[PDB]
């Protein structure tokens, strides 16, 4: 399976409030994966400097995405969580236009070897393309979240 | 970092005879990320099998992949002119993938000049 | 298949630097790791790095990082491998290889191991 | 469907020879000419001379005569050429080559031409 | 010994455009002794043409020899993306044999995003 | 044509005696060619060394054959010369064998271009097919002989 040796929790899916800024985003989405002890724990400044240098907006509509992440080094265990924004957050477009993507679906990375990450953003790719799928990200709560993506991660 | 370990160095057969090679590891190895590539002396480098056992694309059922942890296994059934070459296996469970030193497999010659 | 097209050998001196070029044809470019792997004449081979390009930042073995830069251009599909302060020991063919898919079609999932290799660029250094 | 298959590539130091093999199959190896042909990095393609094994002896390209050295072997359907006194500027890749027949079987009108070509060799001297 | 050389140094094409070769002897040479080969990056040369304007088996049409005495011709039509390639010329009418310096053809995108 | 551009005389055909040694065998057949112009002066003296070193028999049947030639850089116009023996005249096997070739017709190349000696000596080996036009090569005349080999150089 794509999804192969990745751990994900229903702690690992989080509903963001409005407030939000990109970086309190990451901050956030980073948090149950450094207290599990995934990832090193400045794992979130390092996704941040990454987002800055390399982003990972995918311009999809009418739901926005994102797949935030860093250098796999700083990943202990495999891991994604997932964030889901109340209101719109531009995250620049990866494959580097100018215009930016209005976010509302965050899949943040850690992933521990580099030639695994392929595997993910195909997988990714596959499931943010079922459209009402997607529709449903943003009413479901976290429990239907988790259960939804756990049967995808499960083929 | 990962050292894999090629046995036999040198493989002496002849044509239509079962070859088998071994490629060993330092440490534990996914199955998901070991794979055996055919070289000839002046070409490129050709996949053979990934994920320790499935078979590339295009690539004949005489060549079989096996094997986990530590202890991996390339099996060439019945040996084409065209199979002898060099044979390198191949981990990519992390970043550096590292390759195994290689095992040539030559033609037996048969009767002594 | 994937075809991948390298740029001519490189015949350099000392100290200096090589850039080598890799067009991919026939499938995807985007969304799928390419490598750079050196091999000296009668030698084994050795992964130096790889990229993905919709995500820009190259991955470096320590053996090969801060003398080798690893770059993709995704307008034109094609990578690079940037390798400074040359010498001798420096004398080698340089693959770029490209990762397999499973199935029919371009975007299928991928496997990882190298399923595609461009022709090789011998880089000479001496004198 | 001649196929020529040559040894591996080979790094050498400076003043030292290389022997590099030939060895044809799926045809006639006696009565037929195999050349050789040397091509440096980025250059153009170069005859060193040739063999045709049945007559025994080679000839060369007089930039080759006396550091290059060409034999055939029949017992082994095997071409070799031998250079010497290697220097940086013998950096090449080598090939060895045949000409190519009319008509069916393998004993056909010669044409001269190189249909055949092996692999080629890397040869580096450091 | 015999000179080839071969006009122009390289040629930029677009594709399905009909591309000409020259090669000129500085003697004149046997049209019987007079070949075109190809060289794709990585490869052998392959045989087009032999004895100026017969095509070697499994070569195509659309690659056209022609010419004699000191100026020999190729014709390339309906020219390909995979043509990409230096072309050479050679005399083989006696030893040594000798070689035009190659013309690199090139093939343009049609139109360039 | 295999013989394309070979220049063929009547008086490049005799028959040698059974005193004749190989050498003078050799001496004999480029006789002709010499005073033509066809080859250098000392044209015999090489294909000697080449015979001594390089040896053209080959055991062909039922009448053994010889191809003595040098380097094309001793021919300035292409020839074949031709010998017929009254007895076998031992020479050494072209492809490397320890027993002698007992030869009768020997074929003298004089070919100023190396590329088509594998043209020349395909020729031979196709009009030697012929046993009963090898036979007859043993009891014809010299003008016979000419009329035959020339009707199979012309075509």
């Amino acid at each position: 399976n794509a999804m192969q040796g990745i751990h994900f929790r229903r702690h690992y899916v989080r509903h963001l409030p409005k407030e939000v800024s990109q970086n309190d985003i990451i901050k956030a989405l980073a948090s149950p994966l450094i207290n599990d002890g995934m990832v090193v724990s400045d794992f979130a400044d390092h996704v941040i400097t990454r987002e800055q240098n390399f982003p990972t907006g995918l311009p999809v509509e009418p739901v926005g995405v994102a797949i935030p992440h860093t250098d796999s080094k700083y990943v202990r265990q495999n891991a994604i969580s997932v964030g889901i924004l109340a209101e719109p957050v531009n995250f620049e477009d990866a494959g580097g236009e100018p215009d930016p993507v209005p976010v509302r679906v965050v899949f943040m990375l850690a992933l521990g070897n580099w030639f695994d990450i392929t595997n993910v953003l195909w997988w990714i790719m596959d499931v943010i393309q079922d459209e009402d799928f997607m529709q449903q990200l943003l009413v479901m709560n976290d429990d239907e979240i988790y259960q939804s993506i756990y049967t995808r991660i499960s083929e | 970092e990962i050292v894999l370990t090629q046995s036999p160095g040198t493989l002496s057969l002849s044509p239509g005879e079962r070859a088998t090679l071994s490629c060993r590891a330092s440490q534990s190895v996914s199955s998901s990320y070991l794979a055996w590539y055919q070289q000839k002396p002046g070409q490129a480098p050709r996949l053979l099998i990934y994920g320790a056992s499935s078979r590339a694309t295009g690539i004949p059922d005489r060549f079989s992949g096996s094997g986990s942890g530590t202890d991996f296994t390339l099996t060439i059934s019945r040996l084409e002119p065209e199979d002898f070459a060099v044979y390198y296996c191949q981990q990519y469970g992390s970043s550096p993938s590292t390759f195994g030193q290689g095992t040539k497999v030559e033609i037996k010659r048969l009767v002594p000049r | 298949q994937v075809q991948l097209v390298q740029s001519g050998a490189e015949v350099k001196k000392p100290g200096s630097s090589v850039k080598v070029s890799c067009k991919a044809s026939g499938g995807t470019f985007s969304s799928y790791a390419i490598s750079w792997v050196r091999q000296a004449p009668g030698q084994g081979l050795e992964w130096m790095g790889g990229i993905i390009p919709i995500f820009g930042t190259a991955n470096y073995a320590q053996k090969f990082q801060g003398r080798v830069t690893i770059t993709a251009d995704k307008s034109t599909s094609t990578a690079y491998m940037e390798l400074s302060s040359l010498r001798s020991e420096d004398t080698a063919v340089y693959y770029c290889a490209r990762e397999g898919t499973t199935g029919s079609g371009w975007l299928g999932k991928p496997i990882g191991a190298f399923a595609y290799w461009g022709q090789g660029t011998l880089v000479t250094v001496s004198s």
